[PDB]
């Protein structure tokens, strides 16, 4: 659809999007960009998960509103709560397998060096996450797996190419561990690896700028958050 | 809990 | 698009959609429900009115981004700004002809109670004034005529029909002195109209239930807020 | 400046 655009004028128009805070079209421009066939610088790489982070963010809170007052539902008030539910659930899994799609063909396969395949990968964990969270049916043990699979990935590469401040390994230890409280039923799994995350990161904050201790300490105190809530 | 945003903020 | 839904669900689906903060489903369900034919409610009114605002109010923030970044690029930063801010704009000139279009199709010309028939021309004034906001070609004179012609009329009606405090006599006059100022280069019309309505409905408030009073002066502060801006 | 929200919030 953004094939007669160039790739530098997309990429333009995503930032331009995300200053007006028009989401949607921030997404497609980037997805306009990956098609491309290129592969993502940094900022590039940021401007894609940006995007469709806060197009999906949106989704789902909108499915957690509706999901809720279907719970609730279940006096008789007809087909309406679930059918408008679904439509939600519909859209939301078709932004999670269009972003799926873009990691698939051909973003992981062509990202060599440790920090842009660690990010899809991380990414590629995220949108099965959120999948996971809508699915009731026969393939929702495999959407967990999936996910599963795609930050154990991430993670094995992460701990023998990053040190233990880097954000983006910081980042992905952060979602697995949700992933673990929230989605895999495992609590203590999710504790004992935000615990370690924070622990090792701390002891290498020694070799940091004041810019890179910035980055690092922000998503320490995020694990520091989800450790108070959940012991 | 909470999942890393996308910006610093 | 909505054709096949009922009229009643459609409904309940714009409430929901309310609820998950999904105003564009909410702005289509409501178009259905008019296009089914029927006079609308009090309450399914409010639906459309709360709908259609969200949604171009949403764009018309995005174009105020887009436009000051492209007033200040006139280093050559090449089409780009231009093209999404148009692109903005035209979508918004959509949404605001689709409003447009409901009311003269046919909501206008079937409300005959006062309640009613104020409530569109004031909505009809409203997204003539959005479309001047963005206007600068040979319509654009006639395009803020557009949106004048409206407010009079809703205006000559409620002073006729509804007593001061009426809150849609109210809004219809608070939106009325925001164009007066800043559309049509009026500012002491503007002053002048947000005075005499504040203190007449002032001299009725005794009149009024508690519920009444709270309504009535909710939007008499708007007024004031902003004569303490234009003052 | 202000004209009327949708909803009295
Ligand atoms: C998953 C992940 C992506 C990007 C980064 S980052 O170091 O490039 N960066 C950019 C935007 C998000 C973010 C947030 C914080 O603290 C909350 C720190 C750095 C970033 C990191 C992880
Ligand atoms: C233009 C206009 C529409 C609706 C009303 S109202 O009296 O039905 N009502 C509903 C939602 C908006 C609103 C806001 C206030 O105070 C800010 C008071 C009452 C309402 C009034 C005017
Ligand atoms: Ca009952
Ligand atoms: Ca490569
Ligand atoms: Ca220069
Ligand atoms: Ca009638
Ligand atoms: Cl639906
Ligand atoms: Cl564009």
């Amino acid at each position: 659809a953004m094939g007669s655009m160039e790739r530098a004028s997309l990429i333009q128009k995503a930032k331009l999007a995300e200053q007006a805070e028009r989401y949607e079209d921030m997404a497609a421009f980037m997805k306009g960009a990956v098609e491309k066939g290129e592969e993502l610088s940094c900022e590039e790489r940021n401007l894609l998960s940006v995007a469709y982070k806060n197009v999906v963010g949106g989704q789902r809170a909108a499915w957690r509103v509706l999901s809720s007052i279907e719970q609730k539902s279940n006096e008789e008030k007809g087909p309406e709560v679930r059918e408008y539910r679904e439509k939600v659930e519909t859209e939301l899994q078709g932004v999670c397998d269009t972003v799926l799609g873009l990691l698939d063909s051909h973003l992981i396969k062509e990202a060599g060096d440790a920090e842009s395949r660690v990010f899809y990968l991380k990414m590629k964990g995220d949108y099965y996450r959120y999948l996971a969270e809508v699915a009731t049916g026969d393939d929702k043990k495999r959407i967990i797996d999936s996910a599963r699979s795609a930050y154990q990935e991430a993670m094995d590469i992460s701990k023998k190419e990053m040190p233990p401040t880097n954000p983006i390994r910081l980042g992905l230890a952060l979602n697995f561990s949700v992933f673990h409280y929230e989605i895999a039923n495992s609590p203590e799994e999710a504790i004992s690896l935000a615990k370690t995350t924070f622990d090792e990161a701390m002891a290498d904050l020694h070799t940091l700028s004041e810019d890179s201790y910035k980055d690092s300490t922000l998503i320490m105190q995020l694990l520091r958050d989800n450790l108070t809530l959940w012991t | 809990a909470g999942s890393i945003p996308g910006r610093r903020s």
